[PDB]
């Protein structure tokens, strides 16, 4: 089954620095481009990072392109966010949201409202 | 809250489910696989006089 | 709370797979490994269906297994005979933007639609003479993805919205809602006995429904992804799935699980469209990459290709007489396979 | 008579 | 549907009339349409035919060279100019509907016919008149030169009834197949050059003339009819 | 200086461009993707090449059997038959160019005129051009070929060459004019293939035809002329190149296109 | 072949004559597809071509010359996009709206576009980008408390390109924010595509009325690159 544990929030400090972790089960990680994802309290559902299958390709939003890395671990199916100098506009529930085909580029649906290949949510929140 | 509550609900239901070996359930797929060999052209190509679609 | 509800969630989640688990005593490749290979199948395009303007989404075979619907994004069904090619109709359609057929099991109506979310019902037999639109069947919140007679009053549609429904057409109305999906539902297969449904619906997960309970009584999640394509086994008892993730599995519905994976390391895109043989012993699954791969679904061997079409292949059905397969392309081309002894 | 390739290949 | 035809009436031999036969509540335009005639006591006999679109027109011998069928599809009318009329041509004219595709039914729909009074396999009905019962169960026998079962399978004997003051009603179309408003009482089977309309329990709206007609090649021909008689 | 082309080269040329414009023709007389305007087009132009390279073909095995001693006809019966073959090779070369410009036509109307081009160029209107070019080829070339004696012929035949040539230039240039804006455009957004095409198109086309008409033109400039005189030598090299933009044009046109070389893969 | 079975070829040849009259139609007809956000004003796109030329998809179809053109609106659609939009493979263009006000926004109609360009089916189908709400941006810029490097550090670093044409009377702030809006819809149309298709950016308004002539001038120069493309010309 496609399941999505997304871990390793809670509150942490202005400047502090969180690693999120998503262990990917059940749908051989490495050929889906990965993303992470985000709600705001009472915003919409803001994209924030991608990685490629091969790790090789990677974007940020700009709002964090400096501050998060995301990373991937293909043999541990785990995918990474080393977020390292937080702000309270970071205060959210990150979503580790997989893209819907293997091998794609595209990732179209991953933001959406209800999406079923992402996970159940890790919140942070930023004091 | 309440999609919650009606998946549980769901998941129940699926769970009570008399479930039979796979074993038997290969068994099945495959005697009726053998019971309709014979009847299924695209399996064992019917004469070209029979085959409707060149006669 | 939430949380408690979804500690229950997982529990009940580990209660199932360990009782798949228990119950997967051998896998199916263990049991067949003793049969006998099929053969090479060769299919040698008996028939290619000429006059679509576009893309082909959907087709659906008469149970007289000689006529055939098939909808083009041209916005016409056409309603073929096989047996000599002849265009039967040609029906001009509100939207251009169809996504699913079904021909009537009497072949009395034909049904479609797409991106505007009415399904609309052809009245096929009409004393006029023209076929035209007997039905709207309106209230779908997103796009018409797969639709299926039961019988000449009831309809069972699948949708964009999250959503089943079967409709009776004398009213136009929901006799029943099944809203268990989380994803757009994308294919449907009804029963042999029309008592019982598969969909499949972009969230990797399968759904038994019962008609008349107008409940889930098995979701079946063996898939990685968005499962294009569902077709029951000719028994009844089984089911096959193809999903973009370039696999098609099998579930049985009894043993709750999944029987056997259909996929190749040389195929590594979505299968669009699935449909067993009479027998069941061929399962046809058609792909993205223009071609339709023949799987033993016993030995989950590639029997054979379909490598005929030019463009992306859509719709994939198998005669009730098993006479043909017919491939739907998004070349606008319509190819009935057989083969020859 | 003299069958020639093309025509015109010679003047006049 | 509703044909309804003008231009009948007394004419001299030699003299000429447009039958006019005028079609509204269907698509006129996708019909192939024939005229059938039947001269005053005698059985009905085919006159021609105008395939949808116009693109393949058929005429009887009797007619071939001086009956010429025409349609306006815009005014939904359908022609027949009659010239060098006969006292053969003295007949109550049928204009007929057809429609041709797997598993439509031609000859669904007759006219209530127009009226001319100038001042080839055969389908044999071996038996002219049944005196009938209610109730009773009736077999007409109809028998072709030819055999009508086609390679194609379709074994092709059309039935029709005409009751004693109305315009022919297709029965039965392709040996066996059951019209669309017609009582599952009437049954028919064949061998391809034998045939029979079996009738399973008479009602008097049964009574009338049973005409079988074949459609494998033009020109049609139609049987002499057999009447019941209650 | 005489380039000498022999029977044998010359049929040898002709066989080869004979069986790449039959493979283009049946590639899309088969595949009824190519029953479209631009490939019904390509289809008569390779079929107009067709006939060049058949005819000129049954021309030198013809000449070759009489000079074999194998055939014995004489007087009007051998000249009714150079006559219609050379008819015959006239005609599909008055056609083969007709059908350059029309592709050439076909191609400006895809390009100035996009978005009315299907409105434009249709299946009756590709049909109806075909076959008066056709028509028109054969009533020119059987006027030409009876009064090939006569100067207005080869005059008239020349402007045709030359009209055809500036037509194709015009027509190509400003298509490579406007994928130079293109290029511009995307360059200014983004921030030569097009002439190495239109040198491949106009320079075959005009090394193929040119000399030929060259050759025609100098005839009414040279009924006497040692100068000319050299470059009447070369007739049969004018020809042999005519049958080499036969062999050429197929990869041109036809497997210009990814459609048609899976079609005679798939043959 | 019988009586019957030769009429019913001629019906079959009367409908293919039909078919290829309405053959016709649909090669007349360039089909669009108008995607954008709520806050797009893409309803505001279709009013302006609408009044001067539960449903899941609204046509309008609007000409500007003679020609015809058909533009689909999605219509109430779930916002999980990926099945339907695969129905617009063989669109002549998909006019994306992008509300440049909208900074907050402006990353999500980048991942939008960027998943549209880069689909399989989407991969040659060319986007007509109406960057619109340019008012609003203008206004955003002057009035200027919401700031693009706030969003995009990359403005910061952004210089207004010698491309740009701003009107007169334009503030080059405005002129720089709208064309690094522009440019960064651009290296996404980019970065792949080997020429299948491109994208065509235009600044707008709901006040213009040329966005009718804007889509003919970029279907028009669409369907003459696919052809120099095909002619290898370009
Ligand atoms: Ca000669």
């Amino acid at each position: 089954q496609v399941q999505l544990q997304e871990s390793g929030g809670g509150l942490v400090q202005p400047g502090g620095s969180l690693r999120l972790s998503c262990a990917a089960s059940g749908f051989t990680f490495s050929n889906y481009k990965m993303n992470w994802v985000r709600q705001a309290p009472g915003k919409g559902l803001e994209w924030v990072s991608d990685i490629s299958q091969s790790g090789a390709s990677i974007s940020y939003t700009g709002s964090v392109k400096g501050r998060f890395t995301i990373s991937r671990d293909n043999a541990k199916n785990t995918l990474y966010l080393q977020m390292n100098s937080l702000k309270p506009e970071d205060t959210a529930v990150y979503y580790c949201a997989r893209c819907p085909a293997p091998f794609t580029r595209d990732c179209f649906d991953v933001t959406s409202t209800t999406y079923a290949y992402r996970g159940q949510g890790t919140q942070v929140t930023v004091s | 809250i309440a999609q919650a509550r009606k998946l549980v609900e769901q998941l129940k239901m699926e769970a009570n489910i008399d479930r039979i070996k796979v074993s038997k359930a290969a068994a099945d797929l495959m005697a009726y696989c053998e019971a309709h060999a014979k009847e299924d052209p695209l399996l064992t190509p019917v004469p070209a006089s029979e085959n409707p679609f060149r006669e | 709370e939430l949380d408690q509800l979804r500690q229950e969630a997982e529990q009940l989640k580990n209660q199932i797979r360990d009782a798949r688990k228990a119950c997967a005593d051998a896998t199916l490749s263990q049991i067949t490994n003793n049969i006998d290979p099929v053969g090479r199948i060769q299919m040698r395009t008996r028939r290619t269906l000429r006059g679509h303007l576009a893309k082909i989404y959907a087709m659906h075979w008469g149970t007289d297994s000689r006529l055939l619907v098939s909808a083009s994004q041209d916005g016409k069904l056409i309603i073929w005979d096989s047996y000599t090619t002849n265009k039967v109709h040609a029906i001009p359609l509100r939207s251009s933007w169809v996504m699913t057929c079904a021909y009537a099991p009497s072949g009395n109506y034909v049904a479609c639609g797409g991106l505007d979310n009415i399904c609309s019902i052809y009245n096929l037999k009409t004393r006029e003479g023209n076929v035209r639109v007997s039905r709207e069947l309106a209230g779908h919140t997103g796009y018409l993805s797969c639709c299926r007679f039961l019988d000449d009053n009831q309809i069972v549609t699948s949708s964009g919205d999250t959503t089943c429904a079967l409709w009776d057409i004398e009213t136009g109305q929901q006799t029943t809602t099944f809203t268990g999906h989380t994803g757009d539902v994308m294919s449907l297969s009804l029963a042999p006995d029309t008592r019982l449904f598969v969909s499949g619906a972009c969230d990797a997960s399968a759904k038994l429904w019962d008609v008349r309970e107008g409940m889930c009584r098995q979701t079946f999640t063996g898939h990685e992804s968005d499962i294009n394509a569902i077709c029951f086994f000719p028994n009844g008892n089984a089911f096959a799935t193809g999903s973009d993730d370039a696999t098609c599995r099998l579930f049985d519905l009894r043993a709750d699980q999944e029987l056997m994976t259909y996929s190749h390391d040389n195929i590594i895109c979505g299968i669009t469209s699935v449909s067993f043989s009479k027998s069941g012993r061929l399962l046809l699954a058609g792909y993205d990459d223009f071609n339709c791969n023949v799987w033993d679904a016993l030995k989950a061997d590639r029997a054979g290709v379909l490598a005929g079409h030019d463009n992306r292949v859509s719709c994939l059905g198998v005669t009730d007489d098993g006479m043909a397969v017919a491939t739907g392309s998004w070349d606008s081309f319509l190819k009935i396979w057989n083969g020859s002894s | 008579y003299s069958l020639e390739h093309x025509r015109w290949g010679k003047p006049v | 549907v509703q044909l309804v035809e003008s231009g009948g009436g007394l004419v001299q031999p030699g003299g000429s009339r447009k039958l006019s036969c005028s079609a509204s509540g269907f698509a006129f335009s996708s019909f192939g349409m024939h005229w059938v005639r039947q001269a005053p006591e005698k059985g009905l006999e085919w006159v021609a035919y105008i395939s949808s679109g116009s693109g393949t027109i058929y005429y009887a011998d009797t007619v071939k060279g001086r009956f010429t069928i025409s349609r306006d599809d815009p005014k939904n009318t359908l022609f027949l100019q009659m010239t060098s009329l006969r006292s053969e041509d003295t007949a109550m004219y049928y204009c007929v509907r057809s429609i041709y595709y797997y598993g439509s039914s031609p000859f669904d729909f007759w006219g209530q016919g127009t009226t001319l009074t100038v001042s080839d396999i055969v389908m044999t009905q071996a038996t002219s008149s049944v005196p009938v019962t209610p109730g009773e169960s009736v077999s007409i026998s109809c028998r072709s030169s030819k055999s009508l079962l086609h390679s194609n399978g379709n074994t092709y004997l059309y039935w029709f009834l005409q009751r004693p003051g109305q315009s022919p009603q297709l029965l039965i179309y392709r040996m066996s197949n059951l019209a669309s408003g017609v009582p599952d009482r009437f049954s028919g089977s064949g061998s391809g050059t034998a045939f029979t309309l079996t009738i399973s329990r008479l009602e008097a709206e049964d009574v009338g003339v049973y005409y079988c007609m074949q459609h494998l090649e033009y020109p049609l021909t139609f049987g002499a009819g057999t009447k019941l008689e209650l | 200086l005489e380039v000498s082309i022999s029977d044998g080269l010359f049929l040898s040329l002709g066989l080869v461009s004979l069986v790449e414009n039959a493979l283009v023709v049946a590639t899309i007389a088969k595949n009824r993707n190519l029953h479209s305007p631009m490939y019904c087009f390509i289809c008569c132009l390779a079929l107009s090449d067709l006939l060049v390279s058949g005819s000129n073909v049954l021309e030198t095995a013809v000449i070759l059997l009489l000079e074999a001693g194998a055939l014995v006809a004489r007087a009007a019966v051998l000249q009714q038959l150079d006559n219609v073959i050379d008819v015959i090779t006239c005609s599909s070369m008055l056609s083969s160019l007709c059908f350059l410009g029309a592709i050439a036509v076909d191609r400006y109307i895809s390009i100035f005129y996009a978005l009315r081009y299907h409105s434009i160029v249709t299946l009756p209107r590709a049909r109806r051009a075909v076959a008066a070019i056709w028509v028109a080829s054969v009533v020119f070339s059987t006027l030409f070929i009876a009064y090939y004696d006569h100067v207005a012929v080869l005059l008239c035949l020349v402007v045709f060459f030359l009209a055809m040539l500036v037509l194709m230039a015009v027509l190509y240039v400003h298509m490579l004019a406007r994928a130079c804006q293109h290029a511009q455009g995307i360059a200014r957004l983004h921030k030569l293939k097009g002439a190495v095409t239109l040198t491949i198109l106009l320079g075959i086309f005009f090394l193929c035809w040119g000399p030929f008409f060259l050759h025609l033109t100098l005839i009414v400039l040279c009924p006497e002329h040692p100068t000319c005189g050299c470059i009447f030598k070369n007739f049969n090299l004018f020809l042999a190149l005519i049958i080499c933009n036969a062999i050429i044009d197929p990869l041109i046109y036809a497997f210009h296109s990814q459609e048609l070389r899976r079609t005679l893969k798939e043959v | 072949l019988s009586a019957e079975d030769k009429a019913a070829v001629e019906r079959s040849k009367m409908i293919e004559k039909q078919l290829q009259k309405d053959k016709q139609v649909y090669r007349a007809t360039h089909r669009l597809l108008l995607l954008g956000a709520d806050n797009s004003g893409k309803s505001t796109i279709v009013k302006q071509m609408r009044i001067y030329h539960t449903s899941g998809i609204f046509e309008t179809k609007f000409q500007v010359d003679k020609v015809n053109f058909h533009m689909f609106d999605v219509g109430a659609q779930r916002d999980e996009r990926r099945k339907w939009i695969q129905c617009f493979n063989d669109v002549t263009a998909i006019i994306f709206v992008v509300d440049s006000s909208d900074y907050n926004r402006l990353q999500e109609a980048l991942n939008d576009f960027k998943s549209i360009w880069n689909n399989r089916w989407l991969r040659t189908i060319s986007v007509i980008l109406f960057l619109n709400k340019q008012d609003l941006l203008a206004e955003k810029v002057l009035a200027g408390k919401s700031k693009i490097e706030d969003y995009f550090p990359e403005f910061a670093r952004y210089t207004t390109p010698e491309d740009a044409t701003p009107e007169p009377g334009e503030d080059p702030r405005v002129t720089r924010a709208k064309y690094f809006i522009r440019d960064e819809f651009l290296r996404i149309s980019t970065a792949s595509g080997d020429g299948r298709h491109y994208c065509y950016p235009h600044f707008t308004c709901s006040v213009d009325t040329e966005n009718a002539r804007r889509i003919f001038n970029d279907c028009r120069d669409i369907i003459q690159r696919m052809h120099l493309r095909q002619y290898e010309l370009l």
